[PDB]
């Protein structure tokens, strides 16, 4: 059996807000560290990672590993019918067609209880160190990508010690943004050689549905592969996405 | 600018 | 000739609110003892019964009995042109092909005033007698709308289940199923948190949720409601309009 | 060399925002004095003049006059990129085919670079109204919001008791009464004769799209000339908007 | 499970 | 509706 009870529910409900748009079904690893998600969207451009620690939940139990195959949308809307203070608890046998989830709503007053049908679905499968690292604030991040939007198709990040750049350009002009290093307010940058990429607008503005997740955000940067855009799950572990670059 | 896809890195 | 006056105006404005996408046009009966509406959905499907008590007006006068066949869409575009707290004054003469609306602001530096074309509409009623109920629930408004709303995500229909410990919804679809345990509450902060069952035996029905939605659109009218429960009868979804008088819903189960 | 830094460029966005709805093309004239613009909406109905002086700019150059064909659309876009306590500069050279937009921030720079068209001045004289209206501009705004759900035009009744809306519609007709009070909240008249016109309410709803820019509204009223909706934008200039009267 | 109208219970 | 060319 698996059995995790998560006092802040909320975390599970942003977390899977975060995914549903981005992938619509992922393979869900179970173990005694906790539980661990990594899927490829379904255009091969975009890789997700979540790690949720074990001991991040408040009970956990888990007699043997599961690859548990869950539709994200699906459960999307299930965890749209609890409340951001509900406790909620994962739930599901080892030969199971089915994860049970229940929300234990605040006031000990309600209590709901769902149940998700599985899926078929089999699991799929390393750390670097990055020449140029971005500390900045997630909803900045967020913007920024926002506003280009209305330039270009791309941006073109551009990471050095004084600064990082991003820039866009498109049929009615071009603009460029300039964030110069300055606690969760702090843009801060970590260099080991300068890198110039190029990335694909749409999958950002698909990457920072995770940004009610944490109020920072970190970019990580080297020459001719993929970006890393990583959101600190507070108290439980991290979300990251991973982006190939234009060439 | 072609996109180079996620399968030529990690695969 | 028909004249009200009503200070918290706002009543009206939520009232049209939780009628006009329901119903379309309805014939208000006017009377001594008040403003009256009973009306049918066009799918035959709910009952609607509007209960405004004529000493919940500020002033009230009616020398004859009226039927006013309103169109509700138009007469909500009428009151989305008032205030919140204007004062609101219905005025029709004895015929009259309209009914005059006026809207006094705070102020008193502004004073609106529309005439509505009215329709000629049979007053058509349906007979309700009062009854008795196996299982009552009294809980939040809000409450009640937001299982409403999340159990549509599940699926079409809302399975109602009353005992003497407390209510459960469930919903079944496609995606799974779901199930809502609202127990009785041994007190809270005020009594409007409070879920209290009255039970002389065990009800258990089905109901659309699409009419339910529709009928949480009166959740501003109180902070509570109350779900009347009998079997193989309608459920009868009523919100008071405090000092006023109701608005009162009648959903017909399934099979 | 034009170069114009304006300190509360939420203004500019405003602006930008009151108008790509109604004209998409507009030709601005920089001069010495200031930066002004005057066009006419595509259905040729209504009238925009805007008036930003140079001297509320805290920094103001321009070397030789310029008249920029912009797309009010793209800038209005480039603009929603820029925050509202940032400060804004447009500078753009002689033989530009381009103006620059400088957004500083709180250490942040934007910086962006917008293409120009080759565009090709109305004669709107300067007169005294038999009815002038001061009044606030969301009630204005909420006014002919509501009735427009009533009927398509304002019928502007103006005496020297108050100023009356009305329209009339399928459903029924509507009457709004506002009386001069005894400062924002308030509304005053200034009447030489009484006047009632009637306008369409669809380029009015257009017109309020300038509220954020002030609290009142001033709506002078002809004889049987265009109606003149103004709004002051607080020590830079105005932008005004005027409507033919319906003759059927 | 089909729906029941009102015009059979209230008539 | 009278046009604004009308009147300048």
């Amino acid at each position: 059996m698996f059995e995790a009870r998560l006092v802040q529910g909320s975390i599970l409900k942003k977390v899977l807000e975060a995914l549903k748009d981005l992938i619509n079904e992922a393979c869900w690893d179970i173990s005694s560290s906790g539980v661990n998600l990594q899927s490829m969207d379904s255009s091969h451009v975009s890789l997700v990672q979540l790690t949720l620690r074990s001991e991040g939940f408040d009970t956990y139990r888990c007699d043997r590993n599961l690859a548990m195959g869950v539709n994200l949308t699906s459960m999307s809307k299930i965890l749209k019918c609890a409340g951001n203070e509900d406790i909620i608890t994962l739930r599901a046998e080892d030969n199971a067609d089915t994860l049970a989830l229940v929300f234990e709503a605040p006031n000990q007053e309600k209590v709901s209880d769902y149940e998700m049908k599985l899926m078929d679905l089999d699991v799929e499968q390393p750390e670097q160190e990055y020449s140029c690292v971005v500390k900045m604030p997630s909803g900045e991040f967020a913007r920024i990508c926002r506003d280009l939007s209305h330039i270009g198709d791309a941006v073109v990040i551009s990471c050095a010690k004084d600064g990082v750049k991003f820039s866009a350009s498109g049929e009615l002009g071009n603009g460029n943004i300039k964030l110069s290093q300055t606690e969760e307010e702090a843009v801060t940058i970590e260099m080991n050689e300068p890198v110039q990429l190029t990335f694909a607008l749409r999958y950002l503005n698909f990457f920072t549905k995770a940004t009610p997740l944490s109020s920072t955000v970190t970019l990580s940067m080297s020459a001719d592969v993929p970006l890393v855009v990583e959101y600190k799950i507070a108290d439980m572990g991290h979300l990251k996405y991973y982006l190939a670059p234009k060439i | 600018r072609r996109q180079a896809s996620m399968t030529e890195f990690y695969h």
